[PDB]
């Protein structure tokens, strides 16, 4: 069996069994959401989506 | 009306809400490769390769 893997960056909508943490803002947390994983601060964004 | 794609490299100018507002085909005419050369929609007077 060939498991074939096609890594995009924004649509995952495939992710391993993984407990979903509290949002913490304001103070820097190395988050993850669906693979984007970095050193960041959150902050409430204005732009138009 | 019918129209057909082609593979053809563009530039895509974003707004401040990121919506496309204008865009240029880089191999319509040599104005609008030279501002894709530039990457900008200005292009001032002179020569360029
Ligand atoms: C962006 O959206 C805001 C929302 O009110 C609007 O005031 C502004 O004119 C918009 N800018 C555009 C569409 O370039």
């Amino acid at each position: 069996v060939v498991l074939s893997f096609e890594l995009l960056h924004a649509p995952a909508t495939v992710c391993g069994p993984k407990k979903s943490t509290n949002l913490v803002k304001n103070k820097c947390v190395n988050f993850n959401f669906n693979g984007l994983t970095g050193t960041g601060v959150l902050t409430e964004s204005n732009k138009k989506f | 009306y019918v129209g057909y794609l082609q593979p053809r490299t563009f530039l895509l100018k974003y707004n401040e809400n990121g919506t496309i507002t204008d865009a240029v085909d880089c191999a319509l005419d040599p104005l609008s490769e030279t501002k894709c050369t530039l990457k900008s929609f200005t292009v001032e007077k002179g020569i360029y390769q």
